[PDB]
């Protein structure tokens, strides 16, 4: 099915240019099906590549290979993970040798730990952990050819996650322990998305869950598939429109802080309340140090009425609740901010995403089937410094 | 009557997330669209881009293990 193709520098050109343009690191996978008579990596077109970046001074990251654990299927070649792992190794060994001597290197951008993924990932960490500046593995809940409306919804499907997570971080505590453990490419479904769903705000539950137990669960970088492209699990849309992830993922950015803490529901059903704790974002010009952000999800058919507890009870708190613009409900292509639908002002200006401030001692109200963030404002938590 | 109490634990931070802890992919398949260079050039996604800065972007995906890079293709 899949055939080699090339690029251009004016292509290698266009993706830095938009990068850079951006604020954006960019991260370049290399292909590692480029194979020596003995199934060794032959690193020559990377060499080209390396070269060619060198010589236009860019600053870029490296990731050699994608989901090597499928490289059977996709192109009748098995490379095992100590192999992958001596492959990593000689990229290592090329990136210090060019201009940028300290460039980071990925890998091994396996799939989600199922038994052969594990064994595969493991080798590779044996083998080839040393060089790698962090782990990549990827995730989806779901086969986009398949994927319903209820399974979006269901929490039972939103915690299959947690033992994907568990499961990595014993591969990796057993080869490299302490090493960064990143998500490298990851969705609601594969295979492009599920239709009329991976770009709605129904999407959204399992973006904010996935973000929320990966902070929880000590994954440092998680990268969306895909922020524009083939596949409805974009961000942005073919014409360059926002779909409901992007609002939701602007929003998360705005607020959400970088040192992470723990909400949990008092009682045994913690399925459908789903709650996240972190420090506030420091950047955020309204609020300060010793702020905290909450972040819960409400999967209930009812509206859920949440209550802080001491001493942040009687605290002034700044509402940010995602609801569709109707009339599709759930499978809306567009939200609403504490009732204001999300749009760009122009195609330079982003608009600003207005706060509704509760009345100080007000339980916090979560409409059925929503997701809100909850600003604690002179929340003075010493751990938020 | 659907109230619910909160437990938070702030005594210390369990984790420390990056800054780009909410990053991005472009998907190698990208680069086999005739229009590549049309469509990274738009102002109106370079904006939408910009919102999500600090982040990484992750230029990979199946396509990865199946393009060579050419330095005199045009
Ligand atoms: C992860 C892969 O790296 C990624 O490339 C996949 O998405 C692309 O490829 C699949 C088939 O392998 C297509 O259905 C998608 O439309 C592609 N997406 C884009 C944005 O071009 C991805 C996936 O299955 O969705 C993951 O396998
Ligand atoms: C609503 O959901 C019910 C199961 O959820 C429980 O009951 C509701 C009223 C809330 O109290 C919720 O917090 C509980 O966990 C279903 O039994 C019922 O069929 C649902 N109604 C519809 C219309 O789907
Ligand atoms: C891709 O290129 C390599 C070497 O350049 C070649 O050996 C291989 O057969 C090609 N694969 C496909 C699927 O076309
Ligand atoms: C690696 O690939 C290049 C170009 O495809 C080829 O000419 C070179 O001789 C290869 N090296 C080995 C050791 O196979
Ligand atoms: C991994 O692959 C190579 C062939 O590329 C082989 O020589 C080696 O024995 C394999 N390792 C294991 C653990 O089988
Ligand atoms: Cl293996």
């Amino acid at each position: 099915k899949f055939k080699n193709s090339t690029y251009s520098r004016s292509s290698v050109d266009v993706l830095y240019t938009f990068a850079n343009c951006s604020g954006l690191d960019l991260i370049f996978g290399l292909n590692a099906l480029l194979r020596t008579a003995d199934l060794q990596w032959n690193s020559s077109n990377a060499q080209l590549l390396l070269d060619y970046c060198s010589s236009k001074g860019y600053n870029i990251s490296w990731e050699l290979g994608n989901e090597p654990n499928s490289f059977l299927k996709k192109a009748d070649i098995f490379i095992n993970g100590s192999q992958l792992g001596e492959d990593f190794i000689q990229l290592h060994k090329l990136l210090r040798k060019s201009t940028f001597k300290n460039a980071k290197l990925y890998g091994p951008d396996v799939g989600q730990p199922r038994r052969k993924t594990a064994k595969m990932l493991k080798s590779f960490l044996k083998a080839g952990g040393e060089v790698i500046d962090s782990v990549t593995w990827h995730h989806y809940y779901l086969n986009g050819r398949t994927a319903t409306r209820e399974d979006f919804l269901n929490p039972d499907v939103l915690d299959i996650f947690i033992s994907s997570v568990q499961k990595v971080f014993q591969v990796v505590e057993s080869t490299r322990p302490g090493k960064k453990v990143w998500l490298g490419e990851t969705s609601s479904a594969y295979g492009g998305g599920a239709p009329l769903l991976s770009d709605t705000f129904a999407a959204g539950f399992m973006w904010l869950d996935k973000l929320g137990l990966s902070a929880r669960m000590g994954i440092e970088v998680v990268m969306r598939q895909v922020f524009f492209g083939a596949g409805n699990y974009h961000l942005v849309d073919e014409n360059f429109d926002p779909l409901p992830d992007y609002w939701l993922s602007l929003l998360f950015k705005k607020l959400v802080g970088t040192k992470v803490l723990m909400a949990s529901v008092q009682g045994s059903k913690r399925r459908k309340l789903r709650v996240y704790l972190h420090c506030t974002n420091t950047d955020n010009p309204r609020y300060k140090e010793g702020d905290l952000t909450l972040y819960a999800i409400n999967l209930h058919n009812v509206t859920k009425y949440l209550r802080l507890p001491y001493p942040f009870s009687n605290k002034q708190v700044d509402k940010y609740l995602l609801r569709p613009l109707g009339p599709h409900g759930l499978l809306s292509k567009s939200v609403q901010l504490n009732g204001l639908t999300l749009k760009m002002v122009d195609d330079q200006t982003l608009p600003p995403l207005m706060e509704k401030p509760l009345r100080p001692g007000s339980s916090l109200g979560l409409p059925a089937f929503s997701y809100s963030f909850f600003v604690i404002r002179n929340a003075k938590v010493a751990a938020c410094i | 009557q659907d109230v619910v109490d909160l437990d938070f634990f702030t005594q210390e931070p369990l984790h420390l997330v990056s800054p780009s802890f909410l990053s991005v992919t472009i998907d190698a398949n990208l680069a086999t669209d005739p229009r590549f260079l049309i469509l990274l050039g738009s102002p109106k996604l370079r904006t939408l881009a910009r919102g999500l800065s600090p982040a990484y972007l992750r230029f990979g995906g199946t396509k990865t293990d199946f393009l060579i890079f050419d330095p005199k293709k045009e």
